[PDB]
């Protein structure tokens, strides 16, 4: 049975996201308050993502609505295009 | 039985995973993630493939710079292990408020 | 002799609207001009780019209206947006 | 030829702000080489609902103040007090807005204060 | 004689300062400051009176929010000292590297 | 005799700038560090504020310049016109 | 017989790194950032270029401009190395009329 | 007429970075009314410099 979906952001992948961030040690607590903080940010994004494509009139997200919405943050990414 | 110490194997990882650059979360499961999320505001919404890869590409950035962040928060608390408490902090200073 | 322009008697004219008996600062009111002129400013620039996002040569009330939604929270958007549109629907009607 | 009565677009709008002018400012600045005509109807609207938003807020920290004139004081705190607001305004600075009256809780004096009654 | 304890007075202050918005720095030596550095750039540069005066309003708002931080990194590590290693942190976090 | 003028940034302002700031105590080692951070933070704007300047052909340093180099900043100031 | 077109700058990175490294490629991923990075920077000094043209009245954008986004938006040397390089083609072109 | 020799802008900069797109792309993006022509030639020198650097 599925739990929302927000559950496969599993502990392990946020482990090894934690340990590239260099982190040893990790409190129980830390996992949810990251999906969290996740949900949030992605929100945000996608909200605006979807913005951008109601503007165009397309019921297809693309890369570039990601793009913008992810500028607009100051979260600049590079190497989709544009 | 043979047997490493703890964080051993924890500074391995890190070693692997910083000297590498491969997603680390998995493909489907933030597909359905978005895909729900995006629902909630427009039904029978699409996404382009490469749109996903982008948001998991500005999603893991983020959190690896909030962890690191965190790292030092922790750091500074004298502490190795990281707290909720870490983390709302450094969202805080960043003004990421929500 | 030059000409400075500025949104105190709009300003002003509001705040009889909304408060009869009550005054305000030159200091303040150069604040709320300010802060009128970043919003404008804010509010092209998004429109303009998203124009251009869309190969689109012409700003309309659409680009307004899109680039308030990401720029606005909640229902401080969604106040803004209803009477923009009563005011756009004002506008077209009294011709 | 009639030469019909002016009349001004704002007014047509039901309006206060300057439409025409806001018309004027976006034609000259770069931000398109046409504009339509809602569109600065649109953008005044926008900024009068602001605008009426952030002095009636104000005026209710005169009145809490017992001021009958608004002042830069008043806009700052009205900012920090509204959640939609200080998003909007996190990273912008009021000239002569000061601070929030905001103290953490652990730096108070304890609750060994010495008057009970 | 009569005589407070630590804390009360420096309480009072914070909100008597805090109510108020008058400026803390005085005029004059930040003029010189300005002054020095901006001739460090060019020579013989003026400056209008307000623009001093908007300097000083944006360096003293600049300055109480990373005290702000500062002190919530302080009481994060269980301290009410704040430290240099804690204004470190909060200027490293909002990415304010130098 | 003056000290590079920098000491004009006295430790009674500093205090009372931490005390807005909500700050109850402070080592001694604070205020140098401060003046260091106020300096760099300083320079950065002064130095655009300049370039602006340079730009208009004037030997004068306006307040539009000091808000256009603010905003460049991130660090948008209201109430001195613009 | 339908068919698009699809502007880049890939052929110039890939020509100024067969200039500097002669020995190397690189792959369409990285190529795609590089062409990211141009637009950004473009993106940028064009835009500031066009407000201090705003604020001082001025309806052309010089290399003036150019020049001075650049010190605005650049660092130290290399605001500095790029801008003798820009003033050093400015010459060249002048000249080679 | 004479119609000499088609030679470019980049070419007589001494320049990789296509000058006659950057003053295109210039134009078109509602920068300014006019644009000089050192404009494109400077800028184009920044970003070519910047990339060699990079790569």
């Amino acid at each position: 049975v599925l739990r929302d979906n927000i559950q496969g952001i599993t502990k392990p992948a946020i482990r090894r996201l934690a340990r590239r961030g260099g982190v040893k040690r990790i409190s129980g607590l830390i996992y949810e308050e990251t999906r969290g903080v996740l949900k949030v940010f992605l929100e945000n994004v996608i909200r605006d993502a979807v913005t951008y494509t109601e503007h165009a009139k397309r019921k297809t997200v693309t890369a570039m609505d990601v793009v913008y919405a992810l500028k607009r943050q100051g979260r600049t990414l590079y190497g989709f295009g544009g | 039985p043979h047997r490493y110490r703890p964080g051993t194997v924890a500074l391995r990882e890190i070693r692997r995973y910083q000297k590498s650059t491969e997603l680390l979360i998995r493909k489907l499961p933030f597909q359905r993630l978005v895909r729900e999320i995006a629902q909630d505001f427009k039904t029978d919404l699409r996404f382009q493939s490469s749109a996903v890869m982008a948001l998991q590409e500005a999603c893991e950035a983020y959190l690896v710079g909030l962890f690191e962040d965190t790292n030092l928060c922790a750091i500074h608390a004298k502490r190795v292990t990281i707290m909720p408490k870490d983390i709302q902090l450094a969202r805080r200073i960043r003004g990421e408020r929500a | 002799r030059s000409r400075k322009e500025s949104y105190s008697i709009y300003v002003y004219k509001v705040l009889k609207q909304v408060h009869p008996d009550t005054g305000i600062s030159s200091k303040a009111m150069g604040i709320m001009n300010s802060f009128v002129n970043d919003i404008f400013e804010r509010i092209a620039g998004e429109a303009s780019r998203l124009a251009h996002y869309n190969k689109r040569s012409t700003i309309t009330s659409r680009e307004i209206q899109t680039a308030v939604r990401l720029l606005l929270p909640g229902e401080l958007a969604k106040h803004a947006v209803s009477e923009g549109t009563k005011a756009v629907t004002k506008y077209t009607s009294a011709k | 030829k009639a030469r019909a009565k002016a009349k001004t677009r704002s007014s047509r709008a039901g309006l206060q702000f300057p439409v025409g002018r806001v018309h004027r400012l976006l034609r000259k600045g770069n931000y398109s080489e046409r504009v339509g005509a809602g569109a600065p109807v649109y953008l005044a609207a926008v900024l009068e609902y602001l605008t009426a938003e952030i002095l009636e807020l104000a005026g209710n920290a005169a009145r809490d103040n017992k001021k009958t004139r608004i002042i830069p004081r008043h806009l700052q705190l009205a900012i920090r007090n509204d959640e939609e607001l200080n998003k909007l305004l996190g990273r912008v600075t009021i000239a002569q807005g000061g601070v929030l009256p905001n103290i953490q809780a652990v730096l108070l004096p304890k609750k060994t204060e010495s008057h009970h009654k």
